[PDB]
RNA sequence: GGAUUUUUGGAGCAGGGAGAUGGAAUAGGAGCUUGCUCCGUCCACUCCACGCAUCGACCUGGUAUUGCAGUACCUCCAGGAACGGUGC
């Protein structure tokens, strides 16, 4: 019922990652909450969009509907992600 | 008045001349013949209207729920 | 399945929501929904020129919700 | 349940195309109208048709360039094709086979 | 009834698939899943106002395919029987 | 130990520090760079350091080749068909080579996409007005021997030998 | 916690005029009195009017059955 | 039946084309029912953009093909 | 197993106006070649409304920091604006 990219996104909670939306908005910061439906809630987040309007916010919440991609660090790509 | 659900309103609108406008701007005006539970429409003797001007008659026209924006009973 | 979004920490907090077509609103959330529908009481929407217009209690659906940023420290 | 809803609802307008072997037109989201006989259908409006004729209109799209030339219409024919129900926008049934 | 069982039985046939962005990919259909995941081998893809490129393998999703084109010698009457 | 297809298929390939696909071909002592068609232009960088290549030529058409490491070699001549085989070549490290004359830098002017060039630890760099001749012959290069080209150096290169 | 379905039921019971904005369409919106609703957010507006913000015009249609897939935002108006 | 179309291209470098015209070339490690691709050390071409481990959603995927041999 | 976060799609289409401005080597029609006249396709410059405002990347000059870390991005001032997207 839980996917392996969903488990990799849930296991990467608490690290400095980024989420690029379909409109180009990149919410970067520490992934505080990551649900099974790609709901990313971050604290002390930073908005760096394709528009380029870079700002800093206390809390941000991006849903999985308009989420295009997610850039995660390579600390979890070795184990236990080796299948 | 009384709160009416949209499904008996769509069931009772069969046989009456209505007009269904889509999201692309075009509308089809005709008598509603068939309306299922998936919000699909099938009309007879339909006429096409674009930008407030009539285009032509087509007859039986089937419009799905993914493209139809609104419907008004005339 | 059908898990609700984690909106318990953002309850009764002034947040700014972004809607499709480049819409921006700001208001206090008054509830949650499993379909990502948010009720914003005393909401103020930003116009194109920059003026804020108070629309009151509004309901935003999850199909057009882009990003919600909390303006208060939770 | 499903067969009665398919033979009594809007899908019966599709079912009159495959039973009586009539010609219907399908206008898609790419501004193209394909007239043909519906051979196979489904619940998701997956239309597999044979002997279809698709007509549309195209622009030169900066072909030669300097500020006076018009677009033009075009048409083509296919022996057998299959189109999904997502791109099907309008479906019109008209007595054109007679 | 179900078009997925008819599309899955069309393996080892040279067909074409036109997407919503105008890209047409012509190749031999080798794999079809329940989600219409078309896996083809030795395909040729032509995008909108671009040059055709030949690839040894290609994997197109079902939601990105707009229309399909089958040859005239395809037994559609025999393949429709479940 | 010439460069063949079996040596390229058994060589290690990974991601470099600039997030580019680089194949480590060091420690092979290849006398001539050839048989590079087995990679099928799937590498963004070529690590050919510590080799015995005499001429930087014989390479096939590779549009994805953007970086070429030819450090610690005996390269004394450059091929004239470098632009027809690598149109997207932007990084060329030719430090500690056998280039003695500036005339070997004349086939290097065909690379219009080349911006970073390294000609340090070479007898050609010890000649008079070598940097001005390299700036005049290759105006597309922006960084020469880990130094940014300024407007005064370009004016001095365009003034002399005009 | 205030549910959106309970707010829609209270707006249908109060019979107040509400304006509905369309999805990916900021030039034209609808306005009317919602009489009933369903699980798919299908609104039944009586004496509805389409307001175009660009042309500053209002065209009445009457009984309109608006689907929930197109309505993005709904606000309550005093008119 | 066999469902070996996605398992044969596992741990290999593939280039997926997006809907907006972008191309992501990365090592496909795992997938799911929603076609969620995890491309470790991926490059973005349209210019080169250093991305790394990029987890792209299946809704923005159009086509995918083999790029080269596995590292 | 087509009704809001993935697979039966909300996608399609067009780039403001003017000027006795300039070009279609081999590719427009008509006045039935060539020369001329008219009309529904671009790029370069000029004028009105450098289309507008925003932030990011970037180039010149001056200027500050000499600091042991695992990173959306990193000093400040002024000029220019080749690039990206946002709303009108």
């Amino acid at each position: 019922s839980i996917g392996v990219p969903i488990k990799v996104l849930h296991e990467a909670e608490g690290h400095i990652v980024t989420c690029e939306t379909n409109t180009g908005e990149v919410y970067r910061g520490k992934l505080i909450e990551a649900e099974d439906n790609m709901n990313c809630q971050m604290s002390n987040i930073t908005v760096t969009y394709r528009d380029g309007r870079v700002a800093q916010l206390e809390q941000v919440y991006i849903r999985g509907s308009k989420i295009r991609f997610l850039i995660l660090p390579d600390m979890l790509k070795n184990a236990p992600m080796l299948k | 008045s009384l709160p009416l659900n949209p499904k008996p309103f769509l069931n009772g609108l069969t046989g009456k001349p209505v007009m269904v406008k889509l999201k692309w701007g075009m509308e089809y005006k005709g008598y509603l013949v068939s309306v299922d539970g998936y919000m699909n429409m099938q009309l007879a003797n339909t006429e096409e209207y674009i930008d407030g001007a009539l285009s032509g008659h087509l007859g039986e026209v089937l419009i799905r729920c993914n493209n139809v924006l609104y419907i008004r009973g005339v | 399945k059908a898990h609700p979004p984690e909106l318990k920490k953002f309850m009764d907090k002034k947040l700014s929501l972004k809607l499709n077509g480049g819409r921006h609103v700001q208001g206090i959330l008054r509830g949650f929904d499993p379909f990502m529908n948010l009720v914003i009481d005393e909401c103020v929407e930003m116009a194109t020129s920059g003026q804020q217009n108070n629309i009151g209690m509004v309901v935003i659906r999850g199909n057009s919700i882009i990003m919600l940023e909390a303006l208060e420290r939770v | 349940r499903e067969e009665e809803e398919f033979n009594t609802g809007p899908l019966s307008v599709l079912t009159q195309s495959v039973k009586n072997n009539t010609q219907v037109l399908i206008n898609c989201r790419n501004n193209k109208k394909l007239l043909g006989r519906v051979k196979a259908f489904d619940r998701h409006c997956n239309m597999v048709l044979e002997n279809v004729k698709e007509m549309w209109t195209e622009v030169p799209k900066s072909g030669k360039g300097k500020k006076k030339s018009k677009p033009v219409n075009k048409d083509r024919y296919i022996s057998k094709m299959f189109l999904r129900g997502d791109s099907v926008i309008v479906v019109l049934r008209n007595p054109l086979i007679a | 009834m179900k078009l997925v069982r008819f599309l899955m039985k069309l393996s080892h046939e040279t067909v074409t698939i036109e997407l919503k962005n105008g890209t047409q990919v012509h190749g031999t259909i080798t794999g079809v899943d329940v989600s219409m995941n078309t896996h083809l081998k030795a395909v040729k893809m032509t995008l909108k106002n671009r040059e055709p490129v030949q690839l040894e393998t290609l994997s197109i999703r079902g939601n990105n395919i707009r229309y399909f084109i089958l040859p005239d010698s395809l037994p559609l009457d025999t393949l429709l029987v479940d | 130990v010439k460069l063949t297809a079996e040596l390229i298929e058994q060589a290690a390939q990974y991601t470099n520090a600039v997030r580019d696909r680089e194949l480590d071909l060091r420690g092979y002592k290849i006398p001539v760079i050839e048989n590079l068609g087995a990679t099928l232009d799937q590498f963004d960088a070529i690590d050919f350091s510590d080799n015995e290549i005499r001429k930087l030529d014989g390479f096939p058409l590779l549009r994805r080749l953007k970086t070429l490491l030819v450090n610690n070699n005996r390269i004394c001549r450059i091929g004239e068909g470098l632009d027809q085989a690598l149109p997207c070549l932007t990084e060329l490290i030719l430090t500690n080579n056998s280039l003695v004359e500036l005339g070997d830098l004349d086939p290097l002017a065909s690379l219009k996409s080349l911006t970073y060039l390294s000609i340090l630890r070479n007898p050609v760099t010890n000649k008079k007005h070598y940097r001005l001749y390299v700036i005049y012959k290759v105006p597309q290069v922006r960084v020469l021997d880990f130094q940014k080209v300024k407007l005064k150096e370009r004016q001095e290169a365009e003034k002399m030998f005009k | 916690m205030v549910q959106p379905i309970n707010l829609i039921f209270r707006y249908l019971q109060n019979r107040s005029r509400i304006q509905v904005w369309l999805y990916e369409q900021v030039n034209m919106r609808i306005e009317g009195c919602i009489i009933g609703f369903d699980e798919y957010m299908n609104l039944v507006l009586d004496d509805a009017e389409e307001i175009h913000s660009k042309t500053k015009s209002r065209k009445q249609l009457g009984r309109i059955m608006l689907k929930g897939d197109n309505i993005t935002l709904l606000q309550s108006v005093s008119n | 039946g066999k469902s070996s179309k996605m398992l044969q291209h596992i741990d290999y470098r593939m280039r997926c084309i997006l809907q907006d015209g972008r191309i992501f070339i990365g090592t496909f490690k795992a997938f799911d029912k929603h076609m969620n691709l995890i491309l470790c050390d991926c490059d973005e071409f349209r210019e080169k953009r250093v991305l790394g481990l990029v987890l792209l959603r299946g809704e923005n995927l159009v086509s995918m093909t083999v790029e080269g041999p596995p590292p």
